[PDB]
């Protein structure tokens, strides 16, 4: 319940809208609404990226509800994100 | 048989008249031994003394930093480059790096070189760090072939050309065999000091000096071994 | 003010692979993303040098965002059809 | 049984009678030690003294550039080629390079060789840098087979042949052969000494070891007599 | 127009009639008639192979109309020859 | 007296992969091979130590024969559905 | 005729009932009856394994009718056992 | 005067693989390319030595052209069914 996931992107770099395109359909074709999103253009508001001290783009997800975790990359490989989706049990 | 002067302080007499002409000369050494510097000084001797116009091709370095490099020894180039001096082909990597959707034939570069030459009347061209081109594009297949087509094209045009490439004495051919006469600049470390030396293995189809001889740098590279 | 520009080497195989697959992209996906420019760098390379190219076939794009340039055969249809895009 | 002279200055006596006959002898050294020279000059020695026509196969070097090579020694080969004596076979890679769509039967080269010989009646053949095909073709599989059938075909034809290959190591996937000279360039102290080591000639009288040498118009060597 | 392609074969070695069999159907199933052919049995007329200074069998194609190029091998791998076919554009 | 016991690490991804695929085994193959026990070793690990476990997720079985223990994601469905069995 | 094949197993180790399960269906789905079987639980009658001096489990087959041969392993890879089946010719 | 000759090692598995796949070639592709000869080199190897063979199963052919010999399991159906042929 109240599931959360948040994403770090680099403006509109190719790898990362690869990532976003492939992602939004994952997040609302499997299940229409687990949870909405936040996208972070680290190119023009990076201090949020720095206070979260994230290091890479595109860096995906959120660590609440438990545990603290979460995954980076192209996100073309649907298997690993649908292997890293949590909840249900 | 052919030959071309360089007048680097004390190198020419070992080559008994300098580099081969219409032939590709490869220069290899461990990082930090002034290969790029050798190329620069070579071509600057050329244009200043012989007015043998030049092309300096750079993969590793940025122009602004190669001029600020060479300006250390008291050579001011860009203002004099306005004279129609030497032309620096910028082959520095796009910092954003590049993505691949298929293989490439580096025709752009070689053709760019030859327009640059046929515009600048150049008879001499140096090329800094081909291994970087091997570490630029992660395809070690083609770069061999197209470096080869470059060097061959230069042999056709009859221009004097130089190539710079990156354990000194032991197994040293780097990774780029593909050339027709080879100078190896090694600086050896013994005890706790450093000896900068030049070896010429051989210059193919031409007089060459027998063995390796130490050198140091000033405004231009110097050594004078042989007396008598 | 749509723009898209392409660099080729005469008619090397890699570059007619490139051209075929490109135009077919341009008339299977979207008819008019951006107009085109093709350059046989063999007899006008000064254009290639103002473009500071090093490799062929080099396909590039400036506006709409971002300023970009990708090279090759354009055989890997996945990554290049992933390297189209816009939205903004 | 049998052997053939080289009449190159001071090598012939190291081999106790020169190169073997009807057998392919391999010549190897690190790059930059004048193997190609040994080959060229071998065929030129053959043809100039014996009028024993030669076929020089070259991958690494360029034909015209091998003649501009040889003019250093003051020898006109193009006149010798028009004399109908020596032929420099161009097997240099097309600078345009190669594309590959399958496996090879390298018959073309060998058939070219044997046509060249059986036309020029040649009794001497040099082959400079088989290693170049290895720097050309990325298949270390077949070249085994086609080098073997080459050298064997040449032994059918019975001609004396030389193969050049690229410090104190082995043979860098060149496969064993039936008689081998390894000419090594040594780096000692802070000078460099060119020496010729002759490893083996099987079934034949032979000299012991490594022997220092230098270059003139032709290679010069220092034996030991008296 | 007036497209040209010429082939070097080694008599009837297995690899090379592999090559020819696989080839003729390529050259007249895709398009019935771009252009006819020449086959060279380098085993009994090799001086033509020598004046063209070709080195390998089976060695395929022709370098006119531009550019000078062209490809060797088994030619089982149809992809590379249909990637190396030129013309049309 | 059917028995089957399973060891998990809270809700690490590997272990909900494991749990999902396991229960789905347990209700696609055979509904009731053996009852189950799941252990969040984070707040009762002394049980994990009496079980002398070293890794998670660790799936184990005692009787019917033999005494056995296999670890992992339980992603490799082939070997684990090969590591079920009984007969005797 | 009178074809023979005999098997060495380790009680009910996973690999080996993998092996047996996969095996019995091979031996009586391809052909219902070439020949029946013998299974050896080397865990509680190993001296037979020792007089035959076999070394591994699961170790499969028999060396009569000719020749003396035969194959070990998981036996999941049906290809190699149906490549090692003998008889018919 | 059709001819084709084959060399086998008694009844080693590789060679009944070979024989099965061969006869099946001979009666799926072409019924009668060439008659056959099979040799259990164990009790008549002098024939194998006049044939100077070194390996089994060795499959060979003499006329029509060329004189040829290929070895093995004859499992790689692609290359052997590519190593049939004739035309001339
Ligand atoms: N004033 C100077 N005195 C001594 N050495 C200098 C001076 N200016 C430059 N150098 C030398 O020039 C060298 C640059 O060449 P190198 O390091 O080999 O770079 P590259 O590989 O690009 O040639 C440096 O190693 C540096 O020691
Ligand atoms: N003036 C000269 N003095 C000495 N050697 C020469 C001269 N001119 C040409 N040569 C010879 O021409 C040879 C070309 O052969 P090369 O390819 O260098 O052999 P390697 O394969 O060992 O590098 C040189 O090795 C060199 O010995």
């Amino acid at each position: 319940k109240t599931a959360v996931l948040k994403l770090y992107v680099a403006g509109n770099t190719p790898n990362s809208v690869r990532a976003l395109k492939t992602l939004n359909n994952i997040l609302e074709k499997e299940f229409k609404g687990v949870y909405a999103l936040k996208v972070i253009d680290v190119l023009k508001n990076p201090q949020l990226a720095e206070e979260d001290k994230i290091l890479a783009t595109p860096t995906l997800a959120k660590v609440l509800p438990p545990p603290v975790r979460r995954i980076i990359g192209d996100l073309s490989n649907r298997e690993k994100v649908l292997a890293g989706l949590d909840l249900l049990a | 048989v052919k030959k071309i002067p360089t007048m680097i302080e004390g190198f020419d007499d070992i080559s008994h008249g300098g580099l081969p002409q219409g032939r590709t000369t490869l220069v290899s050494g461990t990082s930090g031994t002034g290969k790029t510097l050798f190329a620069v000084q070579f071509l600057y001797n050329g244009i200043t003394i012989f007015n043998e116009p030049g092309i300096f091709v750079t993969f590793e370095e940025s122009p602004q930093d190669i001029i600020k490099n060479a300006l250390s020894f008291g050579w001011n180039l860009q203002s004099l480059i306005d004279q129609g001096k030497l032309f620096i082909l910028d082959a520095s990597p796009d910092p954003d790096g590049q993505e691949v959707a298929g293989d490439f034939d580096l025709s752009a570069l070689i053709e760019r070189i030859q327009y640059a030459i046929r515009k600048y009347k150049a008879t001499r061209v140096s090329i800094d760090s081909v291994t970087a081109v091997f570490q630029q594009y992660d395809a070690a297949s083609v770069v061999r072939r197209e470096i080869f087509r470059l060097a061959f094209r230069l042999k056709q045009l009859g221009v004097t050309t130089i190539m710079t490439t990156e354990g000194p004495v032991a197994r040293f051919g780097v990774e780029e065999f593909v050339s027709d006469n080879v100078v190896i600049l090694r600086n050896v470390l013994e005890g706790e000091r450093r000896r900068r030396t030049v070896e010429i293995l051989k210059l193919r189809g031409t007089t060459h000096m027998k063995g390796e001889y130490p050198f140091t740098i000033n405004n231009g590279i110097n050594i004078f071994p042989l007396g008598a």
